[PDB]
């Protein structure tokens, strides 16, 4: 169905008139602000590899100091000098047991910032899709008022062009529909007006959430590459003991 | 730099564009999307599905933008001022893109004029199609 | 690099190009639409212009024999590396051709073919072709 | 490929480099030179100057990365493409990167290693990176072809 | 299109190179052969031996030719009318090398002004050398 | 050392001008002279490697009719079966003798273009070399016209241009040198002067006798072919009378 009420005035001509425009600018809104965060769904492969990494390097350095404490089991019993040897190995395992818990946030955040960017494509698409429809219908609207038999608005409606808004935000098409509210209340295009702006405003939502999900997953791969650090470096410490006794008990 | 015998030429084959020019242009786009399949990435938000009607309707504002840069070719960077700053700063479009762009629309007027896409009016479509690049390109 | 439904729309194609004039009709508009391009063949006699160059019976010549070895590509489009290995060493040992200058005789090939088949190039064959012309430009600028 | 006479200028002038911070000075000023580069940078932060950009610790900490891949592939000159490989993958079929600009940021390595050795980035050492930066930008481009 | 502040900063940039304009050019074309050898082509009665006079003479012309296009940076095209003919119509240059040139200059530059050769000034550099490489390229159709 | 003869007049200095632009665009003219004949010289081996399959293709061909015709040799010189072998044969190792010929052509050529262009690259470097050289004379000539007590001359030296002339001949260089005969006569350059104007001369006589060298090179390949197609098609024509015994 088509609107049913016609444009009274000048004024109000010339705010259909932006209208189509924001309508229109809709469309590069939505494609600009989705782009970043499909960029971001893009690395999440990429950054759970690293973490599975992180976790073999984390094992293989578990499994070097499990063997090298292996090898002075039977040299000192309960004894004094050896009580160290056993516990840079306590700390390589603690250390693991820091890298296993950072690459479950890492695989959780992951598979959130899927399901996250998803989703803001179907809100990216839902918009420009009910964006694009209804300035249809507000364009035959004023090419309606071109042929109106009022001199006024017959002008208002020929000085008008057919232009697109590069600058809509949320706000300004809400602030541009606030202009004219019997076409913002219309029931050929009300529905599709408010689905426009729930759209828009879940696909920012959705983008942002997308930025912050990538901040705590680069935080964990940073925490599990720390602890990895201190795992490794606590392997070769005390396993360095391991290579200097060859001697028997 | 176009000459006069390179504007004739451009001018006489977008005259036969005529009426056409939107579905040339959808025609343009979809032979890009297939053919250079990472510039989809810049319409995420789009249908690129064969015949869509977002790919016909964005078809149709390319091939205006194009119909006026026909009509102001002796004054082409103001004519197309608006574009050359939505491409470079609010699209961030990379300039590689542009090429791959302008050689499917020489492969749609190829397959569709027969006649008029000649060796001398393929050099005059290529040095214009060029030249629209440079505009767009001109804001980085 | 080519699907079997690609391969099959594609040696379709070739099969129907006559292959004594098209050839010509490409390395022409090379010549043509990227003038620098004639440094490489000052002994072609006339070249001045579109018409001169068009008409030139070298070009049309040469063009057979460039057009032959895309029928050769397009024969063995699984090895292509080996097939232009011996004009590999020709384009860029000896002659030093800039690889995209490949490019844009590959580009203008296609140009060629849309001129002639019109909707019979469709976007999906052109894709086709394309992965082709590109496939080509590296097997030939592999020395490099 | 090099030639031994290059892998031995080469390794000597990288053991040279403050590994720390000419990644981000190389990085930092592909997005100053090339500004459309910033599409795929966009949550660094404030990239508006570039000063903000050359500040930005987000750049010069991810110039580290990248400066940490050419020290590993300048090591196995003889394998790049496999060295690069995990990249190629994220950088073509994920993030869908042209490949002139790994070849740009390639360029704008060597103006940085150029702005700082000087007298010590001779026209012949200068020859031998090229080739590096080339393979580096090939190997990185392998899943395209 | 450069702007007052890239104009400023070649202007000051090439100011800093002076006297040296001669020695940057032959730096500049001497990297180029070595780097992208495919490009000695063009220069086959040429010496391009290391440190030849030959080489010396013309990165001079070069540089000269860049002093004047510097001067001469709003009206650009008739002030390089002569090379834009010569190297499209005479010597046949494929446009591709331009971009090599014009890279080799920025090392050439970056070696030698350390303190110049900033990121501003950078982007300003590459943005002229590319307007000089276009006024060039302009007469090849 | 330098020129000794001193520029009497305005006009004078005008020629001298000239004559530095001309000699300073030998550079130029030389390279651009010698080009195209450096791309038909990287042709050659291309070319010799080509007709060296031909001749391969065409002893195999040879070899496929010689066996052919070793099969039908028990018969009479009667059938017709047994005859067009025979004669097939014949016309194969025929087209050979002349493959083999042409290929001695493309062989010769090769070795002739190389030794030209080899030769010609010598006096393009040898033209550039002397052109530039004596330039540099003739600037400080008009350098020390520039300090000269002259009102004339010192004006006309001052408002001579350092230029470069893009359209240098091997005539339009003698025609600039015959304008100032003291300086083309002094000894200093006398010489220098004479071997650019023999330098540039051989030069074009060489870059012309190598496109030259090329057609008739050019020709022998197609020639080799046509012969190529003559000898299989007589070859393949006795393997039909051959399978069918
Ligand atoms: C022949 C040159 C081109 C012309 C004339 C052109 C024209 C334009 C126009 C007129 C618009 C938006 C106008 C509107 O909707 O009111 C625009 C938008 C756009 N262009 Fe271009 N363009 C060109 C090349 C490019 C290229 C090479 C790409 C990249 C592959 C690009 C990608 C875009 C994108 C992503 C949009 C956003 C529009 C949306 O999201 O709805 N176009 N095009
Ligand atoms: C891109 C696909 C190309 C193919 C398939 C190709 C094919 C070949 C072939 C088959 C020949 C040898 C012809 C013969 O036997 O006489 C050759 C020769 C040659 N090609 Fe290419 N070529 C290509 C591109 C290039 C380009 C872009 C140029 C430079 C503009 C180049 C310049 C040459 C030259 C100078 C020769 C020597 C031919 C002669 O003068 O006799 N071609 N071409
Ligand atoms: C050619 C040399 C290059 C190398 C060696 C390289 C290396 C890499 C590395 C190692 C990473 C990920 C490191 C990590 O997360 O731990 C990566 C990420 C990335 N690269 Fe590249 N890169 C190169 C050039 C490019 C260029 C030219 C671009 C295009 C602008 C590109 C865009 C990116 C992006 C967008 C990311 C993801 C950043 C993120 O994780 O949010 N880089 N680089
Ligand atoms: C980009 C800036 C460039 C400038 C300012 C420039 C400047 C010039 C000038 C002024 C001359 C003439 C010298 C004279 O008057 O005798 C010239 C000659 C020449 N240029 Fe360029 N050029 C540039 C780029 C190129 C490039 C990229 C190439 C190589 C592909 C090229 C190759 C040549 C050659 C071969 C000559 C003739 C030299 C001779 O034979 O004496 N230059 N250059």
């Amino acid at each position: 169905g088509e609107i049913k009420v016609e444009l009274e005035d000048s004024d109000d001509v010339a705010a259909a008139c932006e209208l189509r425009a924001q309508l229109a600018g809709v469309s590069i809104a939505s494609g600009i602000l989705l782009r970043p965060a499909v960029i971001r769904n893009a690395t999440t492969e990429f950054s759970r590899k690293k973490s599975e990494d992180i976790l073999a390097k984390g094992g293989a350095a578990v499994e070097r100091a499990s063997a090298a404490v292996d090898r002075v089991s039977g040299l000192d019993k309960t004894n004094e000098t050896a009580q160290k040897v056993r516990k840079a190995a306590a700390v390589a395992h603690h250390a693991l047991e820091h890298v296993k818990e950072e690459v479950e946030i890492v695989a959780k955040k992951v598979n959130e910032i899927i399901e996250l960017t998803a989703g803001a494509t179907e809100h990216a698409k839902g918009a420009k899709a009910n964006g694009d429809a209804s300035a249809v219908k507000v364009s035959n609207l004023l090419a309606r008022a071109k042929e109106s038999e009022n001199q006024y608005v017959k002008e208002a409606a020929e000085e008008c062009s057919e232009s697109t808004n590069y600058d809509v935000t949320a706000k300004s098409l809400a602030a541009a529909l606030d202009k004219l509210p019997g076409v913002k209340e219309d029931n050929a295009v009300k529905t599709t007006f408010q689905s426009i702006l729930t759209s828009l405003d879940n696909l920012d939502k959705d983008v942002k959430s997308v930025e912050q999900r990538a901040e705590e997953l680069e935080t964990a791969l940073e925490k599990a590459e720390r602890q990895l650090e201190k795992a490794e470096k606590a392997a070769e410490e005390a396993e360095t003991e391991s290579s200097k006794v060859e001697t028997e008990s | 730099v176009l000459s006069p015998a390179d504007k004739t030429n451009v001018k006489a084959a977008w005259g036969k564009v005529g009426a056409h020019a939107g579905e040339y242009g959808a025609e343009a786009l979809e032979r890009m999307f297939l053919s250079f399949p990472t510039t989809k990435t810049y319409f995420p938000h789009f249908d690129l599905s064969h015949g869509s009607a977002q790919v016909k309707g964005h078809g149709k504002k390319v091939a205006d933008a194009l119909t006026n840069a026909v009509a102001h070719v002796d004054d082409m960077p103001n004519a197309l001022s608006a574009l050359s700053d939505l491409h470079a700063h609010k699209l961030r479009v990379d300039p590689v893109n542009f090429k791959l762009l302008s050689h499917c629309l020489l492969v749609t007027l190829a397959a569709h004029l027969p006649a008029e896409f000649t060796p001398a009016v393929h050099a005059s479509l290529d040095k214009f199609l060029a030249s629209v690049s440079t505009v767009l390109t001109s804001k980085y | 690099h080519l699907t079997p439904e690609e391969k099959s729309a594609v040696t379709a194609l070739w099969g129907k190009v006559n292959v004594d004039e098209v050839g010509g009709e490409a390395l022409g508009r090379l010549l043509v639409v990227y003038p620098w391009t004639q440094r490489f063949f000052e002994s072609f006699g006339d070249l001045s212009t579109p018409d001169a160059v068009m008409g030139n019976p070298k070009v049309k010549a040469h063009g057979k024999k460039v057009l032959g070895a895309f029928s050769d590509g397009l024969a063995h489009l699984d090895n292509l590396k080996g097939t232009f290995a011996t004009l590999s060493e020709l384009h860029c040992d000896k002659l030093h051709v800039d690889p995209e200058n490949f490019r844009l005789l590959g580009n203008v090939l296609v140009c060629v073919l849309a001129h002639h088949f019109g909707k019979e190039f469709t976007p999906p064959v052109q894709a086709a072709y394309q992965k082709v012309v590109a496939g080509v430009a590296n097997a030939l600028a592999h020395k490099y």
